């Protein structure tokens, strides 16, 4: 079975209940753990590796008034160490650890059942009403971060290979 | 179910009696620790904070005519202070803490008889006459005292940071490095 | 028979056999794992702490972490090739 993958059987653990299950896990690493588990982490790492490749483009593009001083000509994982030593990474570390406290909360919650996988009832603009919207804008989420991921990776990687941002790169090549 | 956070269950001890409860408690403090110990901690906690922010901003801008009590930082000026006067603050204080707890102050016995949180019995001009403005009073009395609380902490540590007063740090922002 | 009850730690099952292997509840989270990739597991875990290692052996004084992590795979797949054998004779 296992649409996503024709010669292997649909995996045990996925049941094709959630959004963006095309039945993909060959190496069964869902019959280890906990789906929920994994799926908490599935979302983590979709926002944020899109929230990183938007950030990769974005500082690639434009960059605040007076960083170009501190950074100089560093890129990608080179401002990173950069401003590990100004200290911009260590208070961004501080409130994301703040925010990662309630989020193990959260978390916990999840694993005894009362909190759906990812949901921080984060919607201030209002737009998953419908609850064919939200339907939607989830299998849309989970799809735009899985690209992300990947983008991010290339991203990072590329900047390895050659030293070069990801548009600066696309520019020239 | 959480009011302040959303994506948490309701504190069960949090039930919307106390004035000030938005079910906030992420880390569970009230299911383990006495909510009358707790508020009375937060509410002496938010007066003693709210006395300090003020203290520190009037200490910067006026001052005592000796040169030992000259100093527009709160942090210096605690040590060029003489050492007496401070310890006969820390002597009144707590003879005022044995007295308004009624020597009951601890957290088996300090609600034995059975006065309500932050409630010392300190009303002198009698301000609380008037119920409705009494509730009133104490939401803002727990908001402010909570900023304040936050305000002095950011006061003092931008003294140790800056050396300067609270406002002539916030005015000497260098916004070039 | 006065003693106390002893506490256990919760979702505490009975993990005693006589059978010819252990129920599987003995392997938790990877109870549900199947005996081929525990096989497949064992086996890469084993080639990758074994080169890792050998790519150690001579300890020099700045040793490269993912190094020393993968060393930790070779014991790692003793334990996956037990399940393994656990895990073919309970049905899987
Ligand atoms: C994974 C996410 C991520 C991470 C780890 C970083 C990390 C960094 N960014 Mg940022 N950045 C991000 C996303 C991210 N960014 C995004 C999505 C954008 C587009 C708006 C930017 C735009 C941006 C600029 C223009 C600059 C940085 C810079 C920096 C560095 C210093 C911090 C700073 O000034 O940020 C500033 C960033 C912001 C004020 C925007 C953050 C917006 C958040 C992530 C979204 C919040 C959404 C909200 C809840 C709704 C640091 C390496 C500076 C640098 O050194 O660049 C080389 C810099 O000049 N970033
Ligand atoms: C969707 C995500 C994505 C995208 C759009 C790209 C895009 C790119 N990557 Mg890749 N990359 C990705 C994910 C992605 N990457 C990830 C997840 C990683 C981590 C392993 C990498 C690691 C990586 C490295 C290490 C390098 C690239 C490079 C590149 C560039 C040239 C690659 C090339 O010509 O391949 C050719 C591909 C083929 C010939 C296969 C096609 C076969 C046909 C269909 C038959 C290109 C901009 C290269 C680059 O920038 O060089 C300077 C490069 O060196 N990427
Ligand atoms: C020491 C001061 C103090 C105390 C004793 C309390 C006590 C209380 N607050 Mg809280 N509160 C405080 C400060 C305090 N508050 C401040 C400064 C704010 C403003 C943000 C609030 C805002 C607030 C709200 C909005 C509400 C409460 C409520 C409550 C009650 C229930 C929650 C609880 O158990 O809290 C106990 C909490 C503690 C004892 C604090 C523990 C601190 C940990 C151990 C370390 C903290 C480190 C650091 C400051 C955190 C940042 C770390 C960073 C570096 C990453 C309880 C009576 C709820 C209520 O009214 O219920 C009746 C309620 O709705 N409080
Ligand atoms: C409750 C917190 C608090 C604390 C711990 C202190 C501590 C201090 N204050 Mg005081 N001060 C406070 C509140 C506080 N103040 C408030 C609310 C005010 C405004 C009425 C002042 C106004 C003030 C002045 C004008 C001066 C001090 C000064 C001092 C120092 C010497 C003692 C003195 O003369 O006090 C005097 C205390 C009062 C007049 C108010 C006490 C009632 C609460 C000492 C570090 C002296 C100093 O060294 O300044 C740098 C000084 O000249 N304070
Ligand atoms: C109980 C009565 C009492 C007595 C006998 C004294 C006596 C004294 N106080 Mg005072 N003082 C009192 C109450 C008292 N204080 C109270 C209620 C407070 C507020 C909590 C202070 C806060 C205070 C400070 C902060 C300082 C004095 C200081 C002094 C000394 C010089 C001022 C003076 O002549 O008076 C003197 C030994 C000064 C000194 O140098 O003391 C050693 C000094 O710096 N006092
Ligand atoms: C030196 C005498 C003295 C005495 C007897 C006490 C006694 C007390 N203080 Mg403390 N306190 C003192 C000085 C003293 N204080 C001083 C000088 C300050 C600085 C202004 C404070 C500031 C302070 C705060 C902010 C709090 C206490 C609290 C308490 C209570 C619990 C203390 C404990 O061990 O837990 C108790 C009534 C806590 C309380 O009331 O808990 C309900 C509490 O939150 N005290
Ligand atoms: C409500 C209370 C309060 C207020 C009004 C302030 C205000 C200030 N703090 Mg902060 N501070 C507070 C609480 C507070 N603090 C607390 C509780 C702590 C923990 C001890 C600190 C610790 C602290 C430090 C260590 C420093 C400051 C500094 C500052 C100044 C610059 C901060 C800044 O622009 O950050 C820049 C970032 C932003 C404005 C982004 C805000 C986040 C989003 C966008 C909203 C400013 C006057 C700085 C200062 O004075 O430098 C000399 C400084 O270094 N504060
Ligand atoms: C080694 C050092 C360990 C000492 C840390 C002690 C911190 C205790 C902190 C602590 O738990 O105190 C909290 C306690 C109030 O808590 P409750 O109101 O739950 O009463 C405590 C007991 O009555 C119940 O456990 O404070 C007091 O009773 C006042 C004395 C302090
Ligand atoms: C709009 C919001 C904004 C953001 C989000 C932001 C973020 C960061 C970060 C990120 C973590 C760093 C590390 C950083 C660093 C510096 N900023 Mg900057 N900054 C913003 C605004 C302004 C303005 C208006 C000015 C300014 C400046 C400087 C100088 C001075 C260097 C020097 O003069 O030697 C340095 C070193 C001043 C300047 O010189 O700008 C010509 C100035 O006036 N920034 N800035
Ligand atoms: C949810 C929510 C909200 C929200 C929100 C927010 C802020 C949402 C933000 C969403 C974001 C930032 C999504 C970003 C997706 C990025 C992707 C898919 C990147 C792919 C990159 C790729 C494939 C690539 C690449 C590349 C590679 C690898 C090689 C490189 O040389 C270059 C190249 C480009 C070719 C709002 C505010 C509306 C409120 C609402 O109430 C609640
Ligand atoms: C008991 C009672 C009575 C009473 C009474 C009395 C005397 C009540 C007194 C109440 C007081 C003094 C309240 C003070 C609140 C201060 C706050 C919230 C300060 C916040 C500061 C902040 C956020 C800050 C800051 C800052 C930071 C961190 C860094 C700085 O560089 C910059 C800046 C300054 C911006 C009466 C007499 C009526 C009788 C009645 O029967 C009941």
């Amino acid at each position: 079975m296992s649409p996503s993958v024709p010669f292997l059987k649909r995996p045990v653990a996925l049941d094709g209940s959630m959004v963006g299950d095309v039945g993909f896990d060959p190496l069964g690493l869902s019959s280890v753990g906990d789906i929920k588990f994994l799926r908490e982490a599935e979302l983590k790492h979709c926002r944020l590796a899109m929230l990183a490749a938007a950030g990769s483009m974005a500082q690639d593009l434009y960059t605040f008034p007076g960083v170009d001083k501190v950074i100089g000509d560093a890129k990608m994982t080179a401002v990173h160490d950069k401003l590990v030593s100004q200290g911009a990474m260590g208070q961004l570390l501080v409130w994301i650890g703040f925010a990662e406290v309630f989020a193990t909360m959260a978390l916990f919650e999840t694993l005894d059942g009362k909190r759906a996988p990812g949901d921080f009832k984060f919607d201030p603009l209002g737009f998953g009403k419908n609850p064919e919207a939200l339907k939607r804008y989830q299998l849309a989420e989970i799809k735009n971060g899985r690209l992300a991921m990947l983008g991010f990776g290339g991203m990072v990687h590329g900047y390895f290979v050659t030293g070069k941002g990801p548009l600066e790169l696309l520019t020239n090549f | 179910n959480s009011a302040a956070v959303p994506f948490l269950s309701r504190p069960a001890a949090l039930d919307g009696s106390m004035v000030g409860d938005v079910g906030f408690d992420p880390l569970g403090f009230t299911g383990k620790y006495d909510l009358k110990w707790l508020r009375e901690a937060e509410l002496k906690h938010g007066r003693v904070a709210m006395l300090a922010s003020l203290g520190c901003l009037v200490q910067e801008f006026i001052h005592l005519p000796f040169e030992a009590t000259s100093n527009p930082v709160a942090s210096e000026a605690f040590f060029q202070v003489p050492s007496g006067g401070l310890w006969q603050i820390f002597t009144v204080i707590g003879v005022i803490e044995h007295v308004s707890n009624g020597f009951n102050m601890s957290g088996s016995t300090m609600f034995k008889s059975g006065r309500a949180p932050g409630n010392l019995g300190f009303d002198p001009l009698n301000f609380g006459k008037n119920p409705t403005a009494r509730a009133r009073y104490e939401l803002a009395e727990l908001k402010n005292g909570r900023l304040a609380m936050l305000g002095f902490a950011g006061m003092i540590h931008g003294c140790f940071i800056t050396g300067k007063g609270p406002l002539a740090a916030l005015t000497s922002l260098d916004w070039h490095q | 028979a006065g003693y106390s009850p002893v506490p256990s730690p919760d979702n505490t099952k009975e993990t005693y056999w006589e059978t010819k292997a252990p129920s599987s509840q003995v392997l938790g989270i990877g109870k549900d794992v199947s005996s081929g990739n525990y096989i497949v597991a064992s086996v890469v875990a084993a080639v990758v702490g074994a080169a890792c290692t050998g790519q150690c052996i001579p300890l020099t004084v700045s040793p490269n972490p993912v190094f020393i992590l993968g060393s930790f795979l070779l014991p790692y797949s003793w334990a996956l090739h037990v399940a393994a054998w656990i895990q073919r004779n309970n049905g899987k």
